[PDB]
RNA sequence: ACUUGAUCUCGGUGUUCAGUACACACAGGGACAGCAAAAGCUCGGCCUAUCGAUCCUUUUGGUUUAAAGAGUUUUUAACAA
RNA sequence: ACCUAUACAUUACCGCUAAAGUAGAUGAUUUAUAUUACUUGUGAUAUAAAUUUUGAAACUUUAGUGAGUAGGAAGGUACAAU
RNA sequence: AGAUCAAGGUUAUGAUAUAAAUGUCCCAGUGGGCCACUUUUGGUAAGCAGAACUGGCGCUGUGGGAUGAACCAAACGUAAU
RNA sequence: UUAUUAUAUGCACUUGUAUGAUUAACAAUGCGAAAGAUUCAGGAUACCUUCGGGACCCGUCUUGAAACACGGACCAAGGAGUCUAACAUAUGUGCAAGUUAUUGGGAUAUAAACCUAAUAGCGUAAUUAACUUGACUAAUAAUGGGAUUAGUUUUUUAGCUAUUUAUAGCUAAUUAACACAAUCCCGGGGCGUUCUAUAUAGUUAUGUAUAAUUAUGCCUCUAACUGG
RNA sequence: UGGAGCGUCAAUAUUCUAGUAUGAGAAAUUAACGAUUUAAGUCCUUCUUAAAUGAGGCCAUUUACCCAUAGAGGGUGCCAGGCCCGUAUAACGUUAAUGAUUACUAGAUGAUGUUUCCAAAGAGUCGUGUUGCUUGAUAGUGCAGCACUAAGUGGGUGGUAAACUCCAUCUAAAACUAAAUAUAACCAUGAGACCGAUAGUAAACAAGUACCGUGAGGGAAAGUUGAAAAGAACUCUGAAUAGAGAGUUAAACAGUACGUGAAACUGCUUAGAGGUUAAGCCCGAUGAACCUGAAUAUCCGUUAUGGAAAAUUCAUCAUUAAAAUUGUAAUAUUUAAAUAAUAUUAUGAGAAUAGUGUGCAUUUUUUCCAUAUAAGGACAUUGUAAUCUAUUAGCAUAUACCAAA
């Protein structure tokens, strides 16, 4: 059944992106919707939408482009595709986010969202510094 | 010894689960007997739950 | 054919006796090999656990066949799953069209027996032999029996 | 659990478990005449545990 | 052995593991078969799979007043009050065989139907094919009519279950029938000594004459 | 334990077709248990065979 | 003095100990009695010894079933002391 | 008066045994402020700000507690092929 | 002796419970032991044998009589005082 | 009378007392210096160098081995808890008075799987040596009754929070039900051995009375059934 | 599992059957097997720099260079569908194998019911006794030697012996038949939860050979230079195989133990050291020697204040373009209805992006520069100062108690 918690008993271990590294207790896997990277029950490849995504940029460096849950309106079992519908903040360096958190009303992911986000435009800065000390 | 692989279906083959595994309501088809099995937990939610 | 791990001797290497004792250990048979002697020095431990044994309980049955003690015994509780479940449900209108008729010979049972306490319809009933206690109650019950061709 | 999470109104039944008929191996000392628990046969007839110690003759009635 | 556990009857004392076969050619065994079995039922006719005719009813003891093995007799006896016809009957495929005498008028009779079941779709095929005397029909070629093969060959599969939800019934009910089982099987206790009844009741007036 | 519960289903030809008229229901198999401790088993102690 | 309780029968209980089996004692319930006027006493020596399990042989046994198609009759075969 | 023990006591720490707590986050929560109901003064509203994720096989917290061959179960790692 | 009403204090010695309560596997082992105090046979006797009631040694390191399985302190998670 | 103590401190503020295993202001010492690279602690990683205590050299039978008890020269590779057989128990997984294909064929790609029919295992219903007979008085009963009882229902009581003073929550009591599960006793019943009730009448049918296997009457010679 | 004949009952017959020539069929087809095809890049650039299959790519047709009824493999200077045979459907070809007809040869009329006449049947064997192996077989299973010696409505057989009454079912001692069953052989054939040269058959190879015992027979050891033999010319030295140079190769740190080269031994040089517990270690330091871990936006602030730059969904910004989300309303799939649930349909609010716009850089927005209170450190190792639970040492302010006076 189309079940949140069915998510997650089933890929509790089987997970075909979840490499554990013989050392840090059960964290990590590489699905492309984890954005913290352990397993919350939320964090994690279709949750059934709740889902997230913040994935740089693609166009380096400026976007930010972040996918959205693909709600109600679709079953989400593929669709004309609907699950996904990447909105692009970007033209700040320290304003949008408040625009990324007023994008957002489902709110119990959200500390965790921009926390990629606070970094990951710093992964995108940083060429007008780190320069040329001559 | 893992779920789902991605799975294709057709229109005649689609229609012949009905008859393979009958429906809620009835016993199946084609097996003699075989009803639809059941399940031990009939709404599996738990965050709407 | 075994998940090992859990197989008692794949954490017992090492321990370095194995399993099987440091002072009279595992020497490949002390016990006598097999029964001895059910008479003779085990006899502890065969009364008790087994008592009955060794001996001749009485009536040399040459050759049995084991067809002239067939008779599979069905009850007289079951006797309605034996008729269509639902086809009790009009017999309790009242409508005293019935008693029905039961074969067993076509079932495959054989000799009704009389645990029973059967409900108060009436019933033409087909059996290969009868039991007293069962019979006497039916006929109180309205019907009867009458033994199979 | 959408309905009554309280109990109220509610019967909790429990089968038997001396029900099981492999569970009557227990605890033979035969002596007593609180014996009383089914040996290992292996199958019924005749010269299967029946001779010395059951019955009368065999050298004693358990 | 240490405890209340199972006297151990096993047999594998003559080194028995000496001599065991494998069962390791299970299902090339089946692919041989009906692989030879479609090259035996190739090489014969649109005639059927086994397909001679297996009549015989009603297996042997107490263990079965139900059930019909599958017709290995064929009951010589029957056949002349059947319209055959022999070694005719051989030829077309009956499994005629020569020793069955059987016993029972309704048995006789159960196969007599069970002919006259076949021998009428049996489709006469012309031997000089002036087809004047065969004499069913040749009209009926199995390319025009059947050319069916067919395997399963019916024995009329062991119908009743069923229940028979009859009305009877009884007015007689006052008369115990199970008495009937009591009397007339203690009867058969004494049917020795009820002809030694007989000797000392037919031959004691014989001692008053001298 | 709805009978049908998802009931629509489309099929598509070639060129992916994203509307056809014919709508058939979901024929009540994908509401059955999805369980695995009889396939992480069952699969295994079968594909021995 | 007078009599056979050194009896038939059913199962429990005592000390041997694993709270086994044999054995031996002990209290009953039922019977049949035996002495004594009765109440009673008696299920062997005043109590602590005076003794044995299958297999069979073998009696005593109901007047007993089995010999597998059906008798009859003899034989063995079985249960119980 | 002193003397030394892996013993005794107290602070940390390890594992183990026991006890106990935590899941309506399309919330909860303060911090301010606009207001207000105004019940003096306590509350609801609105704005602004910030904190808020885990194999519930998790997590927090609490006490006690730890020798060991003969031997039994507990999770942990090597070397394999499928 | 049993069932069932009537009356009834605070439940009836101390001190605790590191938790109490039971049915299987008859579960792996083990069925050779040693010593001191008292109590003590056998022997003249012994670091010998033979025991009843404990504690200990085998299973046990340990601080102390230099030493020593038992003697007397104490029964052993890693650490500072 | 004389002593005495706490109660009669709101309003904001404060680096400020105490409280969440109640340790922390200050001062010194130093630039993570493009690359480069000094400073402070630690660090037997596995040596060597320098001293203080410790300390028998490893398996193993045995009460006891450092043994003046046996085996060990050194090293790399190889080596000893496996196979099936049926059972028992614990346990996982389906199913359920049912369960099982796995001997088989056919569907069809290959040692796979799929589909499948009668059986036939095992349970259902027991036995006594066997022939017999066959499991609670009833259209019902559950170790049939009893006490030990969780839980639910319920009697009313106060009671608390919400309180609309309803509606409930939680108390403890109390009333009743069912008494789960689980031990412990009492039953009754299938079966067998023991007497017994039978002094037996009865009973049903052969018989018997008649009509003609066939009909009805009854005595009941005959069977059979009934007594604890 | 039984007769023949007669009459009788019926059908009936230029006939069919089988054999061997025969050519079905203008050789038509089923195959058996070899056979025979290659289907399509060896494409343009890196690495190789010893070699490319790995590396980069290659219009569209929803991003294929190309093929696929061929993507299983093995040869190829490394991992390959298209480099090569192959493998894929299949064609080519030879042999049978399906015989329509023709001929010759061989035979045949029934079954069918009826009763007339004859229904003949296995001879040292059955079987009993009895001995001796042997059996599930027991007063007997069969198989045997010995003695016996059969009957004709009889002989066995019916799992307890013995007669005695019957019953049922079969007819002893004569003889043959393709099948479904067995296969460590021999012959061609594929297959995987097998071994990787102390494993696996005794042997991967000149293993039943070298070899010992006279004999019967016992039987080991030993596989793996690189892509190519390109196997080390020639010079020097010795009497030489050699050994230094010179080479050859990507490698000689791959040169007939010719890949990988350990472990025990140790030959060597540097480093230390020493008449000790005999060597060893263990506990904590120990110079020597290399090493490890070292850092960031305030006291009495994640403060006040001044400089620039870029810009603008943000202003007190307006519109417009959206798609959604949430929350209503409706419809369609429902187990009689609701509900739940998806699917489309619309409203609703606010947010939400893309685009334009007072000033749109006026007191905005986003990045850098500034002083001011302890102040550019904010960190590590350290000395204090006090606090806290344990804890020692060192003085004591006043009591109170008996007696002792």
């Amino acid at each position: 059944a189309t079940s949140s918690h069915l998510n997650w008993l089933i890929i509790r271990n089987n997970n075909a992106f979840l490499l554990k590294k013989r050392d840090v207790k059960k964290p990590f896997s590489t699905e492309p919707n984890n954005l913290a990277s352990v397993s919350s029950y939320r964090y994690s490849g279709i949750v059934h939408k709740k889902t997230l995504g913040v994935v740089p940029a693609a166009d380096k460096k400026g976007f930010t482009a972040v996918l959205k849950k693909g709600k109600y309106a679709q079953r989400p079992a593929k669709n004309t595709v609907r699950v996904d519908f990447k909105a692009g903040p970007r033209r700040s360096l320290k304003k949008l986010k408040n625009l990324l958190i007023g994008s957002k009303y489902r709110k119990d992911l959200t500390q965790a969202a921009l926390r990629r986000a606070s970094a990951v435009l710093r992964s995108q800065k940083p060429a007008p510094v780190k320069g040329k000390k001559a | 010894g893992h779920v789902g692989r991605f799975v294709i279906w057709t229109e005649s083959a689609f229609a012949r689960l009905n008859d393979l595994f009958g429906t809620w309501k009835k016993p199946s088809t084609l097996k003699k007997g075989y009803n639809l099995p059941q399940p031990k937990m009939a709404n599996t939610d738990l965050s709407r739950l | 054919m075994s998940n090992i791990k859990r197989k008692k001797t794949r954490k017992l290497r090492g321990h370095v006796s194995h399993g099987h004792g440091r002072i009279g250990k595992h020497r490949k048979h002390p016990g006598g090999r097999g029964n001895a002697g059910g008479m003779h020095h085990h006899r502890i431990n065969f009364d008790k656990y087994h008592p009955g044994y060794f001996g001749k309980v009485g009536m040399r049955n040459f050759h049995l066949r084991r067809q002239h003690k067939f008779r599979p015994e069905i009850n007289l509780d079951k006797l309605w799953s034996l008729v269509g479940a639902e086809k009790f449900a009009e017999l309790e209108k009242e409508k005293s069209t019935k008693a029905p008729v039961i074969d067993l010979v076509k079932f495959g049972y054989y000799k009704l027996l009389g645990r029973g306490h059967l409900p108060a319809r009436p019933v033409i009933v087909k059996a290969k032999y009868f039991s007293k206690k069962a019979e006497d109650k039916i006929k109180k019950a309205g019907g009867v029996c009458l033994l199979s061709a | 659990a959408l309905r009554s999470p309280t109990g109220k109104n509610t019967l909790l039944l429990q089968g038997r478990r001396t029900a099981r008929t492999a569970c009557k191996h227990f605890g033979k000392a035969p002596g007593v005449p609180h014996s009383h628990t089914r040996p290992y046969v292996r199958s019924k007839g005749r010269k299967f545990e029946r001779a010395r110690g059951r019955r009368s003759s065999c050298g004693y009635k358990k | 052995g240490k405890g209340n556990n199972m006297i151990p009857n096993q047999h594998y004392h003559k080194w028995w593991q000496r001599h065991v076969k494998t069962w390791f050619n299970q299902p090339a065994r089946k692919v041989r078969r009906h692989a030879n079995r479609v090259k035996k039922a190739k090489a014969v006719f649109p005639r059927p799979a086994s397909g001679a005719l297996r009549p015989v009813v009603r297996c042997p003891t107490i263990r079965y007043h139900t059930k019909l093995r599958a017709g290995r007799g064929f009951t010589l006896e029957e056949l002349k009050g059947a319209g055959i016809g022999a070694n005719f009957a051989k030829t077309i495929g009956i499994a005629v065989d020569r020793r069955r005498k059987n016993k029972s008028l309704e048995s006789r009779q159960r196969n007599i139907q069970r002919l006259k079941e076949y021998r009428s779709k049996l489709i006469l095929f012309p031997i000089n094919e002036k087809k004047i005397r065969a004499g069913e029909s040749s009209l009926e070629e199995c390319k025009l009519a059947t050319q069916l093969k067919g395997p399963v060959l019916p024995i009329k599969n062991e119908q009743p279950a069923v229940v028979e939800f009859r009305e009877v019934t009884k007015d007689e009910k006052k008369f115990k029938a199970f008495a009937t089982l009591r009397k007339a099987r203690t009867d058969a206790r004494l049917v020795g000594i009820r002809a030694k009844r007989a000797k000392e009741a037919a031959e004691s007036e014989d001692a008053a004459k001298g | 334990s709805l009978g049908n519960a998802r009931p629509l289903v489309s099929v598509y030809t070639e060129k992916n077709e994203p509307a056809k008229d014919k709508n058939i229901c979901l024929p009540a198999v994908f509401k059955a248990p999805i369980r695995p401790d009889v396939v992480n088993e069952v699969h295994q102690l079968l594909r021995r065979n």
